[PDB]
Parts: C-alpha cells; sequence; structure tokens
C-alpha cells in the first residue's frame, strides 16, 4: 500500500520549488498523515495600485508581467476587459488570431509543467543510471508509440550524458533531490526513470520549437506584443508563408505531446494508480476557451468551444451557468486592511499589511477569491469535468482514453492524480484542434485582413476580460473614470486556487486537497509537492 | 571531470519572464549549458530540492571552494524591512546582500533586476530598487523585459571565458545594447519619410507603416530587437506594434503613456 510514516507534528516547505514565484506551505501531520494546511503566498508587488490613473491602452503591457510563465494570458484578459469596457467587439480575425496565440501558449506551458516542473516529483533521475538501455528500449515499444529517440542507442547516450554529470560531483538542479538514495514514495522502475529522463531532455528543446511558433502570431515570447484595443496589430501574422511555419512547428509539438507527454503521463498514472485516492477537491469553475464568438463577455461563457461552467460537489449531473456578479474576493485571512472582505471586483480593494509569519490570522498576500460562500477549483481539470459533464465531443473521448487505459472510474479523476491526467488530456485536445483553427485563420485573413476595430474611449465606464488561462478561470475588471483606470481588478486562477482561507474560515482548494495527504518520509515530503504541484501553482500570477 | 564554474541564481520580485527568456536559448541549448559549461546550483524554477533541502542547496552553493557567479532575477521589495519579499523565512534582500558578498560577477537578468522594473513603477507601494541601488554594488546589467537570450548567455560566457564586456553608462554590455532598436528598424524608410501610422486599423499600418505616432519608442531604446529577432522568428514591430522602452531604466514610467509620444 501507499507508504506513509508514524510522523506526528508539523511540516513547513519554504521555497516551494517547481513552480512559478514564492510559496511556503505549512501543514500539520498526524500518525503520517496531513491533518491541515496553510497556503502562504510569499511576495506581494501590487500592480492593480501601479494601475490606477493609468491610460486602460497601457493596462495590457503592465498586466502581462503578473508572470512571465502565463505570458500573454494576462495581456489578453486586460484587452478583452478594455475591449469591452469600450464596447468594441474585435474583427474575426482578430478573434482567431487571439484564441491560437493562446492555444500555442497551453502547448509551451503544459509540455514545460510536466516535464520540468511536475516530473522530478515522480521520476528518481539517479536511479535511470541503474537502468539497463536495451531492457529501457523494449519496455518503452510497450508503453508509447515507436520513435528513434527511444531506442536503446538513445537511451545509451542520455544515460551516459547523465551518468558523467553525476560522475562529476556537480548535482546543480539536483542537488539535495528527495530522491537520492531512493525514496519509499517514488515508485518508478530504473527504466521508466530513464525513459522519462530522456524525454525531459527532449522537452528542453520541444519547448524552444513550441515558443516559436507563438512568437510567429505574438511578436515575441515571452511578453506578446501583438494585442490592441479592438484587436490585433500583426497583419504578417494572417500572411501564408508565416502560418504554414507555424503550422509545421505546430505539427513537431504536437507531435512530441502524442509520442512523449501523453505516454509519459499515463505510464506515471498506472505506478501511482493510489494517487487517484488523494488529493481531491468538490467545486469546478471555468470561464470557457476558445469561443466563436467573443464579441461580448457573455458571448465569451456561452461559445467556448472548452466550455465554461460551474460544477459543485461533484455533482456532474448539473453544470450550471457562470455567474459574473456572483464572484467577490475576501481578505480576512490575508495581508491587507480589514474591511475588504466580500468585495465584487468591480469593487475591489488592495489595500496591502503585513503583519509576521506564520500569523494563523494573516497568512498569505492572495486575496481569497470565493463564489456564492464556495471555493472553487480552477484549470485543467476544471475544464474537462465540464466538458465531460457536458458531453463535449473531444473531451469525452480523451477522458474515456484515459479511464480505459488506467482501468478505473471517472470518479477516479477528482484527485491529484485525476488533476495531472486532465492537464495533459486537454493538451492533447488543443492539438487535434490546431490544423483546424490554422486553417480557418489563413483562409479568412486571405479573403480580407481586416485585424483591428474602429474604437472610442469613453468618459465613463465599466469592464470585464475573461480567459481560461493554462491554468484556469481569469478575470480583470475595469472602471474607467475621466478616461483614466478608476479600478483596475486582476482574479487570476491561482488565487482561487491556492489563496488562503476566506471569510468563513474555509480552505481553498489547495488547502482541502492538502488533507490527508500521505507522508512516508518527513524529512523528504515529496507527497506535499505532488499535490501543490499538480495545481501548477503561480503566485506571481496569484498576487500580482 | 573538468569543473564547471557554479552560478546560483536568485529569484526575488520577479514574474519569471526572465528564466523563461533563458531557457529558450539555442546557442547552446540549456541542457548542453547546464551540462557542459556551468554548474547550476540553485535555481527555484526547475531545481530538484525544495523547503530545507533547497535552502541548503544554496548554502553549500555560497560555500563552495571555487566560488561562484551570482544570476538575479526580480527586484527588491524593501518596505517593513523587506518583509514583502521573502524566501525560507528571510528578506530577499538580506539573502541577494548575503550571496552577492561573494560572487566573482553579479549578472542582472532583466529590467527588474537591473534597475527595479514593474514593482518600482509609481506609485511603488513595495518600495521595490534594482539590485545596484539597493546592495550599493556594480551589476552586469542585462535588461529587457524580458532581455532576448541571446543577450544574458551570451553576457554569461563572456564573463565566464573572456573577462567582464564593456558596459555603457546603465551597465548594460555594448555588444548588445550598443544600438538604438530604431536604428535598425526596417521602418526606418518610413520613419525618414514621415510616413505614420495613424491607427492600428489604417491601410498605412496594413502596409507596415512606421509606428511613431502610435507610441513607438524605439528611437530612444537601446537594444538588438531588429537585429536578433526573438524566437529565431519574430519581434514587436515586424507584429506591427511599437517599441514599449523595456530595456531602459524605468521605462514604466518613462515610456509611457505607452501609445503616445507626449
Ligand atoms: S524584467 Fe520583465 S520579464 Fe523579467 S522578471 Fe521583470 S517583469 Fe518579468
Ligand atoms: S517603427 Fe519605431 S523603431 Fe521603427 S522606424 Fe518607426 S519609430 Fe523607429
Ligand atoms: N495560467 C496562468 Fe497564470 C495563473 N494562475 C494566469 O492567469
Ligand atoms: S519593447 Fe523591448 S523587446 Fe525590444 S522591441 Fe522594444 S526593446
Ligand atoms: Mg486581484
Ligand atoms: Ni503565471
Amino acid at each position: 500500500p501507499t507508504p506513509q510514516s508514524t510522523f506526528t507534528g508539523p511540516i513547513v516547505v519554504d521555497p516551494i520549488t517547481r513552480i512559478e514565484g514564492h510559496l511556503r506551505i505549512m501543514v500539520e501531520v498526524e500518525n503520517g498523515k496531513v491533518k491541515d494546511a496553510w497556503s502562504s503566498s510569499q511576495l506581494f508587488r501590487g500592480l492593480e495600485i501601479i494601475l490606477k490613473g493609468r491610460d486602460p491602452r497601457d493596462a495590457q503591457h503592465f498586466t502581462q508581467r503578473a508572470c512571465g510563465v502565463c505570458t500573454y494570458v494576462h495581456a489578453l484578459a486586460s484587452s478583452r476587459c478594455v475591449d469591452d469596457a469600450v464596447k468594441v467587439s474585435i474583427p474575426a480575425n482578430a478573434r482567431m488570431m487571439r484564441n491560437l496565440v493562446m492555444a500555442s501558449q497551453y502547448l509551451h506551458d503544459h509540455l514545460v509543467h510536466f516535464y520540468h516542473l511536475h516530473a522530478l516529483d515522480w521520476v528518481d533521475v539517479t536511479a535511470a543510471l541503474k537502468a539497463d538501455p536495451n531492457k529501457a528500449a523494449k519496455l518503452a515499444a510497450s508503453i508509447a508509440p515507436a520513435r528513434p529517440g527511444n531506442s536503446a542507442k538513445a537511451l545509451k547516450a542520455v544515460q551516459d550524458k547523465l551518468k558523467a554529470f553525476v560522475e562529476s560531483g556537480q548535482l546543480g538542479i539536483f542537488t539535495n533531490a528527495y530522491f537520492l538514495g531512493g525514496h519509499k514514495a517514488y515508485y518508478l522502475p530504473p527504466e521508466v526513470d530513464l525513459i522519462a529522463t530522456a524525454h525531459y531532455l527532449e522537452a528542453l528543446h520541444m519547448q524552444v520549437k513550441a515558443a516559436s511558433a507563438m512568437a510567429i502570431l505574438g511578436g515575441k515570447n515571452p511578453h506578446t506584443q501583438f494585442t490592441v484595443v479592438g484587436g490585433c496589430s500583426n497583419y504578417q501574422g494572417l500572411t501564408k508563408d508565416p502560418l504554414a511555419n507555424y503550422l509545421a512547428l505546430s505539427k513537431e509539438v504536437c507531435q512530441f505531446v502524442n509520442e512523449c507527454y501523453i505516454p509519459d503521463l499515463l505510464a506515471v498514472a498506472g505506478f501511482y494508480k493510489d494517487w487517484g485516492g488523494i488529493g481531491g477537491t468538490s467545486n469546478y469553475l471555468a470561464f470557457g476557451e476558445f469561443a466563436t464568438d467573443d464579441s461580448s463577455p457573455e458571448k465569451h461563457l456561452a461559445t467556448s468551444q472548452f466550455p465554461s461552467g460551474v460544477i459543485t460537489g461533484r455533482d456532474l449531473g448539473k453544470v450550471d451557468n457562470v455567474d459574473l456578479g456572483a464572484i467577490y474576493e475576501d481578505v480576512k485571512y490575508s495581508w491587507y486592511a480589514p474591511g475588504g472582505d466580500g468585495k465584487h471586483p468591480y469593487d475591489g480593494v488592495t489595500d496591502p499589511k503585513y503583519t509576521k509569519l506564520d500569523d494563523k490570522d494573516h497568512y498569505s498576500w492572495m486575496k481569497a477569491p470565493r463564489y456564492k460562500g464556495k471555493a472553487m477549483e480552477v484549470g485543467p481539470l476544471a475544464r474537462t469535468f465540464i466538458a465531460y459533464a457536458k458531453g463535449q465531443p473531444d473531451f469525452k473521448k480523451v477522458v474515456d482514453m484515459v479511464l480505459g487505459k488506467l482501468s478505473v472510474p471517472a470518479t477516479a479523476l477528482h484527485s491529484t492524480l485525476g488533476r495531472t491526467a486532465a492537464r495533459g488530456i486537454e493538451t492533447a485536445i488543443v492539438c487535434a484542434n490546431m490544423e483546424k483553427w490554422i486553417k480557418e485563420m489563413a483562409d479568412s485573413g486571405a479573403k480580407d485582413n481586416t485585424l483591428c476595430a474602429k474604437w472610442e474611449m469613453p468618459e465613463e465606464s465599466k469592464g470585464v476580460g475573461l480567459a481560461d488561462a493554462p491554468r484556469g478561470a481569469l478575470s480583470h475588471w475595469i472602471r474607467i473614470k475621466g478616461k483614466k483606470i478608476d479600478n483596475f481588478q486582476l482574479v487570476v486562477p491561482s488565487t482561487w486556487n491556492l489563496g488562503p482561507r476566506g471569510a468563513q474560515g474555509d480552505k481553498s482548494p489547495v488547502e482541502e486537497a492538502l488533507i490527508g495527504t500521505p507522508i512516508a518520509d518527513p524529512k523528504r515530503p515529496v507527497e506535499i509537492l505532488r499535490t501543490v504541484h499538480a495545481f501548477d501553482p503561480c503566485i506571481a500570477c496569484g498576487v500580482h | 571531470a573538468k569543473h564547471r564554474p557554479s552560478v546560483v541564481w536568485l529569484h526575488n520580485a520577479e514574474c519569471d519572464g526572465c528564466t523563461e527568456a533563458a531557457i529558450r536559448t539555442i546557442k547552446p541549448y540549456i541542457d548542453a549549458l547546464i551540462l557542459d559549461t556551468i554548474s547550476l546550483d540553485y535555481q527555484e524554477t526547475i531545481m530538484a530540492a525544495a523547503g530545507e533541502a533547497a535552502e541548503a542547496a544554496l548554502h553549500q552553493a555560497l560555500e563552495g571552494k571555487d566560488g561562484y557567479y551570482l544570476v538575479v532575477e526580480g527586484g527588491l521589495p524593501t518596505i517593513d524591512g523587506g518583509q514583502w519579499g521573502m524566501v525560507a523565512g528571510h528578506p530577499m534582500i538580506e539573502t541577494t546582500k548575503k550571496a552577492a558578498a561573494k560572487a566573482k560577477g553579479i549578472i542582472c537578468i532583466g529590467t527588474c533586476s537591473a534597475y527595479g522594473g514593474v514593482q518600482k513603477a509609481k506609485p511603488n507601494p513595495s518600495q521595490a530598487k534594482g539590485v545596484s541601488e539597493a546592495l550599493g554594488v556594480k551589476t552586469i546589467n542585462i535588461p529587457g523585459c524580458p532581455p532576448n537570450p541571446i543577450n544574458f548567455v551570451g553576457a554569461v560566457v563572456h564573463v565566464l571565458t573572456k573577462g567582464i564586456p564593456d558596459l555603457d553608462e546603465n551597465g548594460r554590455p555594448k555588444l548588445f545594447y550598443g544600438e538604438l532598436v530604431h536604428d535598425n528598424c526596417p521602418r526606418l524608410p518610413h520613419f525618414e519619410a514621415s510616413e505614420f501610422a495613424p491607427s492600428f486599423d489604417s491601410e498605412e499600418a496594413k502596409k507596415g507603416f512606421c509606428l511613431y505616432e502610435l507610441g513607438c519608442k524605439g528611437p530612444v531604446t537601446y537594444n538588438n530587437c531588429p537585429k536578433v529577432l526573438f524566437n529565431q522568428v519574430n519581434w514587436p514591430v515586424q507584429a506591427g506594434h511599437p517599441c514599449l522602452g523595456c530595456s531602459e531604466p524605468d521605462f514604466w514610467d518613462t515610456m509611457t503613456p505607452f501609445y503616445e509620444q507626449g
């Protein structure tokens, strides 16, 4: 069964590495199981404060620097947000281009997350040195598609490289890893550790391609520069040769996703089947993404091809519409002035007030977003559940493949395992749609290259931009007064997932998901990392 | 086994865009860099250890007998004794100051670490500062938001194999920051001809006219963007958008409004 110690007492992990930004996790463990948790974000920058009084056109350039991992997504949300506030409807080509850049961002972001941020919680790199390369080539012939990168010679080469590295005594990013010396919670055979390590190195190259693709439309990566109020500026992105390259690089990236990412995820999933019973939560929210009609937030919600919705208490039979007026943020357990609870983002207040480390009454720089009193998990798993409940064809098919391959029930997805698997599920779906989306923009662009609509700055207005970013439901909310920013609030997926307790004392998703975590070895609490990482935390996103 | 120079990488008030940028390097790729060229001994985004294990790994690097180079990503928040930016329970300013004391060299990756960056923009609630300001020591600045990896990796390799490259008044290596964006821009002919796009929807825009009247800060921004491109494919002006001046100190405040020249 699942390794578990008898440990009783506190554990603090700070820093949580292999996330974006600065997170401290505190838990109380009892008989080797986490019984309480706190998600403590450790950095404040204050973009909302900074934006006050500025040109609304400037908002996207400031907010995109909320985060460089989920680069673009903030500039998109801001641009949606201001387009709404000025009541401009962007041209079809701009909808297409904006959505394709989001797709490219998913591909890049998710590949890097699985391999470079998450996989070291499940793969013991050093144990790959124990593997036989022939035995690993054979095993790879049986967990994934044939490919030259998986041949014995290729796997020996990775092994030799890794061996010379480890024997140098300069372990670098592997220094003091939780798997050094063996670890009870690490289950893979050395043959699988070799394969995953091989792909880890391959992924470091492949992400450069994924970014290149994105930069064809986005201008550069990180931090795109192609969006403007009323649409996009990139006329050249509607043209043949740049699109042909965009398609070609996107096919190489998608080949890697299907050849390596998904089989790697599924193998890990089969070995760590027990994690289908750890780390689940109950409520899921998505604003949807990839809409065919982005003329308004209402149209976005309704026509997102990855649908929007609300699931509560794991009830897949009642997917509710999103009520954008029902969202608010608490600050009772956050480092902000009293008086800030229960604020709809249009009425949002960011008044920073630090107390001290591990003050149980105020222990995070994130606000606590709630939905009618309830915490909501956001991200791939939420999107997946909502899409599956609504019989979205592509989600149905691919979820079913997974459950059929893993031989587990759909209920098994409410877990850290499912959270991990959902990420890959939706990557394979975006991949399946790239050629269709590309061909729709190439044809459209060729027929008429309109890319930005005329608009007017109002003296007074308000507006909201919605996106489902790689980590979930993102909204930006503006109040314009005197043709300037009167208030601008970000509510970000990581705020939903990793914020602190709300005004009622109620745990956030990550804090609830940590309840019941087994700790095999309190000195090396990899299980905390597995769950935290499965949420794909971004603290710079979270706090802004 | 040939020894590889230790590099310690710290993350302060940052967005991780500079880490993300660095791993876009292709000459060489990041794996070859860290397997063959440097010993990357602490890097929060990708390192295997977490918590006390990670802190220990930092401590080991800072006490390595061969010394180490320091890369800093992010500005330093200084309000309330530095406590608005903490790692492992310590103010970011205190750890950076500690790491800098014995560094062979300090490279600031990005406008944030170089100059203070986005968190320092008015009204600067965290009282963020650049590294050179906060520590009182000279730094090698590789600004941009983020900088091109060609620039950062080239600096790193230059520092480890040749010495400190020549730096301008703002601490930037002249090899990459010696020229104005505008001087190498393909639109320059339009600019000399006063052929400006009045708006993004205009026929002028569609024809690739100069983006000056739309706020382009190319004319006053030192960077190599049009010469080397980003991601081997593009740069902002080629994508039809004005330069924000993102490699200039305090550009958040000196180059805004972004869509104007006023
Ligand atoms: S310089 Fe820009 S990209 Fe780099 S950390 Fe700062 S905000 Fe992020
Ligand atoms: S677009 Fe910008 S950099 Fe290019 S010529 Fe015009 S002002 Fe100069
Ligand atoms: N994806 C992403 Fe970043 C977070 N959380 C944003 O928005
Ligand atoms: S915005 Fe920055 S990346 Fe280059 S084009 Fe301007 S200096
Ligand atoms: Mg906010
Ligand atoms: Ni992010």
